[PDB]
Order: C-alpha cells, then structure tokens, then sequence
C-alpha cells in the first residue's frame, strides 16, 4: 500500500 | 463538480479549500498507481456528491505541477486532507472504496 510513481 | 468530483487548478485551489473539509487526489495520468485509483476515486466522489461538509477533488500535476510541488507532493497518487485552508493529513492506507470511505468518516467526526 502507499505505492506511488515519483514526480 | 462532475458527479461530485471537483477538478482543481492553480486558479481555483485556494478558493476551493478555504472552508470546510476536502479530500484531494494529486495525480498524473501517466502513472499506473494513479490511474488504477481513478475509478474508485470517482465512486468516492459519487457517494458524496450531494454533501456540503466534505468535497472530493483532484489536481492533475501534469497541468498544475507548481501547485503540487507547493503542497509537497513528491509522487502520485498523493491523497491529502484539507480543512479550512490547511493541509491536515496524508492518507497512505489501502485505496479500496470502503477504506477510503471509512477514512472520510474518521476525518469528518
């Protein structure tokens, strides 16, 4: 959970 | 809004979040993690579309990147709670509809 693509 | 989902921009963000409670998805369309959330986020907004006390928003960080950066958004999706003009939480939990709805309930108490 909490996974993101970096900006 | 579009069925409860407010599209926010650099031009309207400050006005929008100044009063009340807000749950806002900062996203980029190219990001799979963000795209996978989109239908659920629409369902969340739909269920709240007639409510004044909470509004569900989104910010496309490919269009308004300085607004994202200015709110310390470092990746997508970032799900933030605003209350009366101020960022007050970041939601890092599970992104299913029920978890999101229970979080909304927790924050509106």
């Amino acid at each position: 959970h909490g996974e993101v693509c970096p900006a | 809004s579009h069925m409860g989902l407010y599209e926010l921009s650099a031009s309207n963000f400050e006005l929008h979040v100044a009063q009340g409670d807000h749950f806002i998805k900062f996203f980029a369309p190219w990001c799979g993690h963000a795209k996978a959330l989109a239908p659920t986020w629409e369902q969340l907004a739909l269920g709240l579309e007639h409510s004044e006390t909470v509004k569900i928003g989104k910010v496309d960080c490919t269009q308004h990147y300085e607004l994202c950066s200015g709110n310390q958004v470092r990746g997508y999706p970032t799900l933030l709670w605003f209350r009366d003009g101020k960022k007050v939480d970041q939601y890092k939990g599970k992104r299913d509809l029920e978890s999101l709805r229970e979080y909304v309930e927790s924050q509106l108490q």
